[PDB]
RNA sequence: GAAAUUGUUGAAAGGGAAGGGCAUUUGAUCAGACA
RNA sequence: GGAAUACUGCCAGCUGGGACUGAGGACUGCGACGUAAGUCAAGGAUGCUGGCAUAAUGGUUAUAUGCCGCCCGUCUUGAAA
RNA sequence: AAAUAUGUAAGAAGUCCUUGUUACUUAAUUGAACGUGGACAUUUGAAUGAAGAGCUUUUAGUGGGCCAUUUUUGGUAAGC
RNA sequence: GCCCUGAAAAUGGAUGGCGCUCAAGCGUGUUACCUAUACUCUACCGUCAGGGUUGAUGCCCUGACGAGUAGGCAGG
């Protein structure tokens, strides 16, 4: 016997239920993905600001 | 009939009062219904909600923790609030004086605190001094170091612990744990 | 048999518009573009390397990383029902500074410098846009207008 | 419904490039002033480029009959849609008022061609001075001279069920 | 425990709302306006009675 | 404590009277700004005609808007815009101001509803007998003064009156003026809607678009 | 010494099933309130 | 030329008839009317009078009348089938 | 080349001044990052609403569907 | 336009029925009326929520809400 094959039916209603969320934003992101050079460079950059303002 | 915009009927998120049966645990409850209602003492509202948490939400905070919050500046001379049950901590050496308001006190950390020279406060004892909570600090534990948190979110790619029985090499280390078996999680 | 491929049903997406083709002007090979940037994403066809895949043309998101032929794009992709945060790699010909942006910055200038010349007087500020409102009374007058009355317009065939 | 004669008049919006647009005016059958700023609009936006965003009504006013008690002869001309196609139409009403005419206008043509309101466009009334301008034999019927007629056959609408007497309809 | 309407039972018509009192006692919601006698000119009148 | 109260007492009876006599006050001076505003635009109009010009009036700035349409079968943009302005059942009803911003709400909305522009003596008659507040959610009926005075006095408006008088000119608080007024929930028209068959334009047949002025008749027979 | 099921007696109803619901009439019956 | 009237709208204008409801239970509140002392229709019904004091109201039940009611249980997109 | 649908934006995680850090990058003390210190909170930079927002764990049932409007494919068509 | 012809099926029969002809038909307009578990106001049950206050599962004040197979929980 034949049954159904696809349908989008009801699913942006079951969506709408919990859904629709955001992004989750957040300061300071994930730098996955980033430039390896220049993440290598801004570990010893962060590490002399640091040192700089203890030393005040 | 309504269209409504929310869950009717919905019950509050929240713990109403604590799910022991504990009769003193129920008049220390008493006593912070009282006072927080009273009063304005944002702390009274915190350690009255505090009294109703699960034993899973009251992890121990442990004798050096108290210690190493006292060394923040200025904190010095307040006196330290955890609602639960403190532990001893034989790592930390030097130990200092001060005054601890629990639940709950482990024969070493009470021998620890007083030997140090310090105080054991129960909550309604540190009530009648604070009645609005006066130069209190307030300390909670790590509850998500528990062991059953390193469970939670498992996936691929996740990084979680498996749910597992016995552990080491061929316990689940093979197809999808390497590269060179299959894929890698 | 069923074929969706990765630039399945692009024929018209990726198409060249009408006598603008081959060679791409230097002006998109000029832009300078900063990590926080928002960019609009619009595929050229021209250039097949660093290339969006069809869903994300026409979309519109921030720039995370810069390299030396391209800058990697956050968008955020709905899929079930949350949104899910996606990192695009995108050949400099494929990417724009999106204008949407630069009205906005434009208006902050422009609030922060109307604050100051109220501040400096001493005088209300009001920086936030009304929408449009009804309108205001009217006083239309007949001189060199006098209305013209108009009627209806019987059927008429005109093939 | 019941009509009223309306007078709208109205013009485009005015912009920097021109203050002071023409301004048009309908004489608008409606019952009352929602219909009749709508039926402005949907005869304009026929003639001319506007919507009623794109415009605004000026003014409007009631147009009240000149002459209420005497009686008149109407030219009346219509374009309609019938079902197979569309139509114009010259009829003849005899009525006290411009507006009591084209309510039995809106009958007729709803009687006699099965055309609803939507359907008819009103194109003009407009009195007949002379008599004998008139070309329609069911007007000019009552405009002979020392005209009387009977009113036959009279049934008189009875108040309680039981009557008592076998009725006549004697007039 | 109870709505009262003050559009009925005047004793909370008075309880909002004084003033009240001073607006029955003054009338106006009578209160003849002015009488002014500005004529339409002319070519108002002219379209008016148009065709 | 025996002769402190009539401190207290004597108090509050002093800057009770003082607040009547304020809104008494003000309450004088809405009448007369109504009387004088309507009668401007009255001579206006006489001028243009004199002058042979027309008088265009301005555009409303406040429309009313109830419900006519039950909450079954609704399209999900309409039933959104339908919550947005906080009517989710049949014959309740609220205010808008106007702008571009809200007019769209009302095009999208046309179908289910029924709205217009409101009269001073509709307002009136609503905030009287319908009129609640929303104070900490709760529904509170406004019999007092002090009820408005306590939530909306930090704008202004501490007499039902300033309510009314907010509401009907629009004016600076008009967004949480209105939105302390609790949906008014009317009855179903006594005497009937007047046309057999609800849902079509207004225009059409009735019930259902901007009835404009006709508003008014409408909502006095259900409230 | 229950139920199905049956005899007698007593009350009742019944123009092609019976039984149900709301409501009152009628008949039968019965509780509740004062020294 | 001076009115009237229709229409539409407003009155914190006055008034006749009917219906359902009487929650609450010392006092506290907002008021109104008074020169005043007081009074009130102002944060929920009191006053006055009559009959009965029992199957009368009422409950139960059987019957009768009006309108309404397909046989449950299950599988099923769909069951009185 | 529409309509309806659709991406992004409407600030304190912002804006401006000053000038620290670095192995990156520049011919260059240039830039790129990330900072110290100073300034600006009334309307805190459209509308509406908001009856609260956010977050975690855990587990039932389901995974034969069917119908109406409009869009719409096969079929002469169908209660296909 | 309405009306007629075009217009042939199997038990006896359905504008729902009766019946209706300046309709009880067709087109259209105007009112008045009838009545849903829907709207409005009150009383009551319950559910949720907010607030007060020393049978504590307590007492009190206030508002909103109430469909349900498969299923989950809860009080009995
Ligand atoms: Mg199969
Ligand atoms: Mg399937
Ligand atoms: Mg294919
Ligand atoms: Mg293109
Ligand atoms: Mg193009
Ligand atoms: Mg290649
Ligand atoms: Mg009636
Ligand atoms: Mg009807
Ligand atoms: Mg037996
Ligand atoms: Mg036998
Ligand atoms: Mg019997
Ligand atoms: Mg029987
Ligand atoms: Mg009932
Ligand atoms: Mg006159
Ligand atoms: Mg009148
Ligand atoms: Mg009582
Ligand atoms: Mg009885
Ligand atoms: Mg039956
Ligand atoms: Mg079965
Ligand atoms: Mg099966
Ligand atoms: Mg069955
Ligand atoms: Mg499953
Ligand atoms: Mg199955
Ligand atoms: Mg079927
Ligand atoms: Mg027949
Ligand atoms: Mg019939
Ligand atoms: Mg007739
Ligand atoms: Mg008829
Ligand atoms: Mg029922
Ligand atoms: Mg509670
Ligand atoms: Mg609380
Ligand atoms: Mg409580
Ligand atoms: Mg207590
Ligand atoms: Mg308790
Ligand atoms: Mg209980
Ligand atoms: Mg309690
Ligand atoms: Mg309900
Ligand atoms: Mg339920
Ligand atoms: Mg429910």
């Amino acid at each position: 016997a034949k049954s159904k094959n696809h349908t989008a039916h009801n699913q942006t209603r079951k969506a709408h239920r919990n859904g629709i969320k955001k992004p989750k934003t957040y300061k300071y992101p994930s730098l996955k993905g980033v430039d390896p050079k220049f993440r290598r460079n801004h570990k010893h950059a962060l590490h002399g600001t640091a040192k700089a303002l203890a030393a005040a | 009939g309504i269209d409504h915009t929310s869950k009717q009927h919905k019950r509050s998120g929240h713990r109403t009062a604590p799910k022991s049966d504990n009769v003193y645990l129920k008049l220390l409850v008493k006593l912070y219904t009282f006072l927080a209602r009273r009063t304005d003492a944002p702390f009274n509202k915190v350690v009255l909600k505090a009294l109703f948490l699960s034993k899973i939400n009251r992890p121990p905070v442990s004798v050096s923790r108290i210690a190493r919050a006292l060394k923040q500046e200025g904190a010095a001379n307040k006196t330290v609030v955890v609602v639960g049950t403190v532990t001893d901590d034989a790592r930390i050496f030097e130990f200092p004086k001060t005054t601890v308001a629990a639940l709950r006190f482990t024969a070493g950390a009470r021998a620890k605190i007083v030997k140090a020279g310090g105080e054991c406060i129960t909550l309604d004892q540190l009530a009648v001094r604070a009645p609005k909570g006066q130069n209190t600090l307030i300390l909670r534990g790590p509850r998500n170091s528990r062991e059953a948190v390193r469970h939670f979110g498992m996936g691929p790619h996740k990084g979680k612990a498996p749910r597992i029985l016995s552990t080491g090499r061929k316990f689940e280390r093979a197809r999808g744990r390497r590269r060179s078996k299959g894929f890698k999680v | 048999g069923k074929s969706h491929g990765y630039r399945s049903r692009t024929r018209y997406m990726f198409q060249r518009d009408f006598r603008k083709h081959g060679a791409v002007h230097l002006s998109t090979y000029l832009k300078v573009y900063k990590v926080g940037d928002i960019v609009d994403i619009k595929a050229n066809g021209s250039i097949q390397k660093g290339m969006p895949h069809k869903f994300y043309q026409g979309k519109t998101g921030v720039v995370y990383n810069v390299t030396k032929s391209s800058v990697g794009v956050i968008i955020n992709k709905m899929v079930g029902n949350r949104y899910l945060e996606k990192r695009l790699n995108l050949r400099v010909e494929h990417i724009k500074h999106s204008k949407c942006r630069q009205e906005f910055l434009e208006r902050v200038k422009a609030n922060a410098a109307k604050r100051a010349e109220a501040k400096a007087q001493g005088v209300a500020v009001q920086l936030k846009r009304q929408p449009a409102q009804p309108r205001e009374s009217r006083i239309v007058s007949t001189e060199g207008n006098v209305p013209q009355t108009l009627a209806p317009v019987p059927y008429e065939t005109f093939i | 419904a019941h009509f009223k004669e309306y007078q709208v008049i109205g013009r485009r919006l005015p912009t920097e490039s021109v203050p002071e647009p023409k301004l048009f005016r309908m004489r608008i059958f409606a019952s009352n002033e929602v219909i009749a700023k709508s039926r402005y609009w949907y005869f304009l936006q026929k003639l001319h480029k506007v919507k009623k965003a794109s415009g605004e009504i000026v003014s409007i006013n009631q147009i009240n009959e000149a002459h209420p008690t005497k009686v008149k002869n109407f030219g009346v001309w219509v374009r309609y849609d019938s079902r197979s196609g569309t139509h114009n139409m010259y009829k003849e009403i005899r009525d006290v008022s411009r507006v009591a005419a084209v309510e039995t206008l809106y009958q007729d043509m709803a009687a006699r061609h099965r055309a609803r309101f939507r359907s008819i466009h009103i194109l003009k009334v407009a009195e007949i001075e002379k008599t004998a301008d008139v070309k329609r034999q069911y007007v000019k019927q009552f405009l002979t001279k020392d005209l009387k007629f009977p009113l036959p056959h009279r049934v008189q609408k009875s108040t309680k069920t039981f009557s008592y007497k076998r009725p006549s309809t004697f007039y | 425990v109870l709505k009262k309407n003050p559009l009925k039972n005047k004793q909370v018509l008075l309880r909002l709302n004084p003033y009240a009192k001073v607006f029955a006692a003054e009338k106006l919601g009578s209160k003849k306006a002015e009488k002014t006698g500005t004529k339409p000119a002319a070519v108002f009148t002219e379209t008016l009675k148009h065709d | 404590t025996a002769e402190q109260v009539a401190a207290e007492r004597a108090a509050r009876k002093a800057a009770n009277k003082e607040k009547r006599a304020i809104i008494l006050e003000r309450n004088a001076a809405y009448q007369k700004e109504y009387e004088t505003a309507e009668r401007n635009i009255i001579q206006a109009k006489r001028d243009a005609k004199a002058a042979g010009s027309y008088y265009v009036e301005a555009q409303h700035k406040l429309v009313f808007v109830v419900r006519i349409k039950g909450i079954n079968k609704i399209p999900p943009k309409p039933r959104k815009v339908l919550q947005l302005l906080r009517l989710t059942r049949i014959n309740s009803g609220t205010f808008v101001k106007v702008t571009k911003a809200t007019l769209e709400l009302l095009k999208l909305i046309e179908p289910y509803v029924a709205y217009g522009y409101p009269s001073y003596s509709t307002i009136r008659q609503l905030v009287y007998k319908r009129g609640f507040g929303k104070i900490n959610k709760q529904r509170v009926p406004l019999s007092d003064n002090a009820i408005i005075e306590a939530n909306l006095g930090k704008y202004g408006i501490l007499s039902i009156d300033d309510l009314i008088h907010e509401i009907i000119t629009v004016g600076p608080h008009f967004k949480q003026a209105n939105n302390f007024l609790w949906p008014f929930k009317l009855s179903n028209p006594s005497g009937g809607w007047g046309v057999p068959r609800k849902f079509k334009h207004f225009i059409q047949g009735g019930s259902f678009g901007n009835r404009e002025e006709f508003i008014n008749k409408l909502v006095k027979s259900m409230n």
